[PDB]
């Protein structure tokens, strides 16, 4: 089966069973199977936050590069804060409560398969079940029920999801290391590169990075 | 005041110890421009050193004929000098000690205990670590129960 | 890595990963609360 | 697990069990499940009636003296600004006597709730007694002197009570925002109802 | 009934207010658990009481019914010495708490043939003359009693901390917030906790 | 009969439903729970679009349908009588899903009942003329339906681009077909 480093065989602990399994753990981190069950969720969420974030910049930025209204992602927190009524400390604390709640419940599904399933909440029993470490599903997490549709159709998406996940994580960090090295927006970094690509590279200003 | 010694908030020598230290740093700061790096340090130290003196004058310690703050160690003008800190220690030391007790005993019954003194069971220790927060309530109850002594 | 972690949980390694923690903690607290003779 | 063939409030939905159609005015409404434990249904069932009959009296006490005072007959004021200071005794006493006369009647009624036949006879003119009802909240005798004997009738009581209880909640609410009598709130609504909803007034 | 659904409740609570909370494992010793249960019960009763005489005064004052001071400033006033008041109090409570303490040691102990019908009931719930109205199948009261208690225990710690931070009445604090909730917080003051 | 001739439909679409032309690239209709719901939203959606695109045209056979928002019973006065009437009606349709028969009986005049019927196709009162016959109509319904649904988004993007309604945007296209497209 296909691998990250063609020829070099993939390490035992990778089956070809998990989504985006290209025999890549050169540092033996995720060897003990529990400690990898943990990383397959870190990677998913990281990628899901990264995807929302990348989609999140990629739309504001064209919105700012389409009409002189929207702010650049870097200096677009204060612009939300100052202009609008709201404060920083409370948001940051409100967030921590809701995210605190949301996480602390996912927190106790890693260690206990079907824990929050017990209805010990708002009588919502069947929505907070296990299913598969990383995909909770039910009427809330998978409303349309692609989760409970077909065997292959869902398997292929796990594949799509992790890949987009890993590309958005790259994409995001570029946004973050491109504002840094050039002090401009990602459709000023993209317009400057389309007009004169041979010259407007890193080679100019963006060093080894 | 207590032992006839003056309060630092009033005393002359203490307020002349302010002057000498500050006026040591202002004889240095001359030898540098105001925009420079070390000037921001010899200003920041001064600010801190002048703040420090102010914060014992507000604390209300007893300063002697020396000009230095002496301490009070029995009863209630000067509780916070020793009487409060004192408990701080006996707690955190008692914390450390009782965690260490609960570790060695928790290992004791496991074929070869000596291995766990070296290759320390971290996830055992880090559970005993938090448990050792409420230690005086356990320490008392253990002295009661009569499992504390051989 | 069962083996690598047992080594990281060896006495001299834990001591050092513990002391850099309780050292920092005391340097840290002496930064934002500088120069204490009370509290 | 829940009756099939009796009054519902969401037709098609499920009455839970404990609401059997036993009590009077059960169409099986208890979303929060407050009537679960049959001890607690016993209280609430009675609690409802008391709260019902005070509202139905009170709301009549509120509306009528406006309905008449506008037709113009002799003392008529605002149902809240009425109790301010204008009576033959002071505030203090009128409460004392009120609290006394009740404290009596209520501990009488309460003993009847606790034990079904405990209080049914006069303790002074001891030949005088109200009959063997065996029905706390529906005690009868004196209290049914014209003698309406029916399930029919015991609905019509709690239905009128639920409606009256609200009407009174409204009166609190409506006064607190608008600041006139509830027939004056209904006048101004009837003059231009469309431009005078709550949302208009909020 | 669990305090963190998924967390394995520690063995030493086999459901005898028990929502499974004892992380540091104080009550693993069933000696300690019986002792600690009445600490709670006493802590609840006092606090429910105490807070009732912080709030119900404090709420009626704004209402206008009673011209009561704020609970920090109800100490300071002329009638008797405080030394006396504390002494007479410390005297009077010390007697009665000693009658509780011997009950906690030897439950029946407070019924010696020699004025004692205040024998006991079950441990922490003395009843009889402590239960005028007499209430006893619905012992759900027993539940609320702890819950309404822990709520009130927190409430006071709140009072103490939230005057240390804003220096104003709880009935004020409640309004200040209700007036601009998003700019008057935990998060917009002296100290971040 | 298929959206893309020579295709195989997806497994879950079997030509039972009306206007099943083997179309679910994202297996939306995969789970029977969801596909039962989606059936309704696709009826009702077209029914609202058919009703609305029927309106836009015939109301302009005038002024901009889009700025019709600006028209004798105040705003909040009218939004109420909508809210309660729409809340009333929509809940009762939503019970017929919650349980397939749960509602059919006239809560007032319980003498009159709506006869046993397939979901989202109620009839009785609502099929007076009993017109053209059997399923075929339900397949006109969803076809004529989708066309109406599409046309609406048209009508919207047509407003939000030209400024004019539908019939004027067409008259503009006729005047300069080669010129009045999106590609100019
Ligand atoms: C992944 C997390 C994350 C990251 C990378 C950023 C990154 C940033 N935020 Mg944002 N934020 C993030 C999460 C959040 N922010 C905010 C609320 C704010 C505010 C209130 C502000 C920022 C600001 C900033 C910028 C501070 C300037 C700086 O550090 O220059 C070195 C920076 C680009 C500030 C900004 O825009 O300054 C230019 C700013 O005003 N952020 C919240 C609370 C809802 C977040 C919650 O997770
Ligand atoms: C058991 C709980 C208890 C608590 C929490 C308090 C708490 C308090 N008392 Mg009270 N008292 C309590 C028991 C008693 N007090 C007193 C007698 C007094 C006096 C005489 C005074 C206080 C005062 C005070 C306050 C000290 C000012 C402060 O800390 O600034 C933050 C404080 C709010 C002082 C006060 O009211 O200052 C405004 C004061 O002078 N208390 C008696 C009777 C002997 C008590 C008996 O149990
Ligand atoms: C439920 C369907 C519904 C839809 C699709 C619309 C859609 C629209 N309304 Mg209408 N309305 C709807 C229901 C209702 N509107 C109104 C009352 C109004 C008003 C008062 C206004 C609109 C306006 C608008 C437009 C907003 C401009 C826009 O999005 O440009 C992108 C848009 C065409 C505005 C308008 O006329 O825009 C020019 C406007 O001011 N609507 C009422 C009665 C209260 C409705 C009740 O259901
Ligand atoms: C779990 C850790 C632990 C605990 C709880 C104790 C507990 C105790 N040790 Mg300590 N001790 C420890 C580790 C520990 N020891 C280690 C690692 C060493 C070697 C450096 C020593 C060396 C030591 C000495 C030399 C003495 C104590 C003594 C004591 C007792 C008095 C407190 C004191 O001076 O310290 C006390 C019972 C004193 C005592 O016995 O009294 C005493 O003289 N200990
Ligand atoms: C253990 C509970 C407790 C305690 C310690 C106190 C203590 C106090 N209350 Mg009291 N208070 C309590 C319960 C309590 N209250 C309750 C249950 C209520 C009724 C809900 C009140 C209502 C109340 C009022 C209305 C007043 C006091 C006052 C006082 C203070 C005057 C001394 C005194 O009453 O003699 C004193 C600090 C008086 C004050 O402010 O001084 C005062 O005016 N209290
Ligand atoms: C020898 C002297 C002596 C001493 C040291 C004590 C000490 C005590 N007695 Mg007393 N007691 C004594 C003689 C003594 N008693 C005698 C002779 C009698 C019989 C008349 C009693 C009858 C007695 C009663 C009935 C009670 C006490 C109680 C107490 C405790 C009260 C604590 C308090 O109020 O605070 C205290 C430990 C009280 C207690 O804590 O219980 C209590 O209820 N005592
Ligand atoms: C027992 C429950 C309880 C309730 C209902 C409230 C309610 C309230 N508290 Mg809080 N508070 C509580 C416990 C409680 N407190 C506890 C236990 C603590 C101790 C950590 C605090 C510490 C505290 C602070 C420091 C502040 C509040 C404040 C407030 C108000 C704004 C919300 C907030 O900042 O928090 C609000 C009316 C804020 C306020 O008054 O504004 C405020 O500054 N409280
Ligand atoms: C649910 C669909 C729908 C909706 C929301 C509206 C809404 C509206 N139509 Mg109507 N309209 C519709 C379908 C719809 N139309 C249909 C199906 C037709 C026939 C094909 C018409 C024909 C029509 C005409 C001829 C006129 C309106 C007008 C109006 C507006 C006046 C309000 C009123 O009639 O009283 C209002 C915004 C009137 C208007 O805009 O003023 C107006 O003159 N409509
Ligand atoms: C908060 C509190 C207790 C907190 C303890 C906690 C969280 C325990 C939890 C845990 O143990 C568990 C379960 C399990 C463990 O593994 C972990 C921890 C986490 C350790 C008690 C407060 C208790 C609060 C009390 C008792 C306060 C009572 C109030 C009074 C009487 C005050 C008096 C006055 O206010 C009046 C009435 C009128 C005014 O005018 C004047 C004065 C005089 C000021
Ligand atoms: C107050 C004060 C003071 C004084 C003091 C004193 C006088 C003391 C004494 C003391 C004493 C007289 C003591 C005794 C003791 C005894 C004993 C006998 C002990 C024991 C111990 C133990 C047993 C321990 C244990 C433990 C724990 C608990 C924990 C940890 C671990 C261990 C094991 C160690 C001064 C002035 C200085 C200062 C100020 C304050």
């Amino acid at each position: 089966r296909p691998v990250w480093f063609p020829g070099n065989p993939p390490p035992a602990h990778l089956d070809g069973s998990l989504a985006g399994d290209y025999g890549f753990d050169p540092l033996f981190l995720g060897q003990e199977p529990q400690t990898l069950k943990w990383y397959v969720q870190a990677e998913l969420v990281h990628g899901r936050f990264a995807m929302l974030g990348a989609a999140g910049i990629i739309l504001t930025s064209i919105g700012a590069k389409v009409g002189l209204g929207f702010p650049e992602w870097y200096d677009a927190g204060k612009v939300v804060v100052e202009k609008n009524n709201i404060d920083f400390p409370t948001l940051m604390v409100i967030q921590f409560y809701l995210m605190g709640w949301a996480e602390t419940k996912r927190w106790y599904d890693f260690k206990n398969p079907g824990s929050q399933a017990d209805g010990s909440f708002l009588g919502f029993t069947e929505e907070f079940k296990g299913l598969e470490n990383g995909y909770p599903g039910g009427r809330f997490f998978d409303p349309m029920g692609l989760s409970r549709g077909d065997a292959a159709k869902y398997q292929e998406y796990k594949q799509k999801e992790v890949k987009n996940g890993r590309l958005a994580m790259i994409a995001c960090l570029g946004f973050a290391a491109q504002y840094a090295a050039t002090g401009k927006g990602p459709l000023d970094n993209l317009a400057d590169h389309l007009a004169d690509p041979n010259h407007v590279n890193f080679a100019t200003n963006g060093v080894s990075n | 005041d207590i032992a006839g010694l003056t309060p630092c908030s009033e005393s002359k020598a203490y307020a002349k110890l302010e002057k000498k230290e500050l006026k040591t740093l202002e004889k240095r700061l001359k030898q540098y421009e105001a925009d420079s790096a070390p000037a921001v340090a010899l200003k920041a130290t001064m600010e801190r050193t002048k703040a420090r003196f102010a914060n014992y004058a507000k604390a209300g310690l007893l300063c002697g004929n020396d000009g230095l703050p002496h301490l009070i160690a029995d009863p209630y003008g000067h509780a916070g000098e020793v009487f409060i800190p004192t408990f701080g220690f006996l707690y955190v030391a008692g914390y450390i000690g009782y965690v260490g007790r609960q570790y060695l005993i928790a290992v004791k019954g496991e074929a070869k205990p000596t291995d766990k003194e070296i290759i320390i069971d971290v996830p055992l220790a880090t559970k005993l670590a938090w448990q050792g927060a409420g230690w005086p309530l356990a320490a008392v109850q253990e002295l009661q129960r009569g499992t504390l002594l051989e | 890595m069962k083996d690598f972690t047992t080594y990281l949980s060896t006495a001299p390694v834990i001591a050092t990963i513990w002391f850099t923690f309780t050292a920092g903690l005391l340097i840290e607290i002496n930064r934002y609360f500088p120069d204490p003779l009370v509290f | 697990k829940r009756d099939a063939a009796l009054p519902s409030w969401m037709p098609g939905a499920d009455l839970p069990g404990y609401l059997n159609g036993t009590l009077p005015g059960d169409f099986g409404f208890d979303p929060l499940y407050l009537g679960q434990d049959p001890v607690k249904l016993k209280w609430y069932a009675q609690a409802e009636l008391m709260n019902a009959r005070f509202a139905m009296l009170a709301v009549a006490g509120i509306l009528v003296p406006e309905l008449l005072s506008n037709i113009g007959f002799g003392a008529g004021v605002a149902w809240y600004d009425a109790g301010k200071f204008e009576y033959f005794a002071p505030a203090s006493s009128l409460f004392g006597v009120q609290m006394l006369l009740f404290a009596w009647v209520e501990i009488r009624r309460y003993q009847d709730f606790v034990k079904p036949g405990s209080a049914n006879q006069d303790p002074i003119f001891t030949n005088n007694k109200l009959p063997d009802g065996n029905e706390p909240g529906y005690p009868g005798g004196i209290f049914d002197p014209f003698g309406w004997s029916i399930k029919s009738l015991k609905l019509k009581e709690i239905k009128n009570g639920r409606l009256a209880m609200l009407a009174f909640a409204g009166f609190i609410g409506q006064a607190y925002t608008t600041g006139t009598t509830p027939l004056k709130n209904l006048s101004t609504h009837l003059a231009d109802p469309w431009s005078t909803t709550v949302w208009q007034n909020d | 009934q669990s305090w963190l659904p998924g967390s394995q409740i520690p063995a030493h609570l086999d459901t005898p207010g028990n929502f499974g909370f004892d992380p540091l494992g104080l009550g693993k010793d069933p000696v300690a658990l019986r002792w600690y249960q009445q600490a709670e019960l006493i802590h609840c009763r006092t606090a429910m009481a105490g807070v009732a005489g912080i709030l119900i005064p404090g709420l009626l004052t704004k209402a206008g019914a009673l011209n009561v001071p704020e609970w920090y400033d109800a100490g300071k006033n002329s009638f008797a010495p405080w030394g006396s008041l504390l002494a007479v109090q410390l005297f009077l409570c010390g007697f009665v708490e000693a009658k509780r303490w011997q009950d906690i040691r030897k439950p029946g102990s407070q019924g010696e043939p020699g004025a004692s019908l205040k024998g006991t009931s079950e441990l922490g719930y003395p009843g009889g003359p402590f239960d005028p109205l007499g209430l006893s199948k619905w012992a759900d009261w027993k539940l609320k009693e702890v819950k309404n208690g822990r709520l009130a225990m927190l409430a006071f710690l709140g009072f103490v901390a939230q005057k240390y931070a804003t220096g104003a009445g709880p009935v004020d604090n409640l309004a200040a917030h209700l007036k601009d909730p998003w700019h008057v917080n935990y998060a917009t003051n002296g100290v971040s906790l | 009969p298929l959206w893309l001739p020579g295709s195989t439909p997806p497994a879950h679409l079997k030509g039972d439903l009306p206007g099943d032309f083997g179309f679910d690239p994202l297996g939306l209709g995969a789970n029977a729970e969801s596909l039962k719901w989606f059936k309704e939203s696709e009826l009702v959606h077209s029914r609202w679009a058919m009703a609305a695109v029927a309106g836009i045209l015939v109301q302009e056979i005038d002024v901009f349908w889009y700025n019709a928002g600006k028209e004798p019973l105040g705003p909040l006065g009218l939004l109420a009588v909508e809210f309660f009437l729409m809340h009333w009606v929509e809940v009762r349709r939503w019970q017929d899903l919650r349980k397939p028969g749960s509602v059919d009986q006239d809560p007032i005049f319980s003498q009159y009942k709506l006869p046993p019927h397939e979901v989202g196709y109620p009839g009785g009162v609502f099929a007076p003329f009993i017109p053209g016959d059997l399923a075929e109509l339900k397949v006109k319904e969803i076809k004529n339906g989708r066309l109406a649904m599409l046309a609406f988004v048209g009508f919207v993007m047509a407003a939000q681009v030209t400024g004019k309604g539908p019939i004027a945007a067409l008259q503009e296209h006729l005047a300069d077909p080669w010129g009045t497209t999106i590609f100019s």
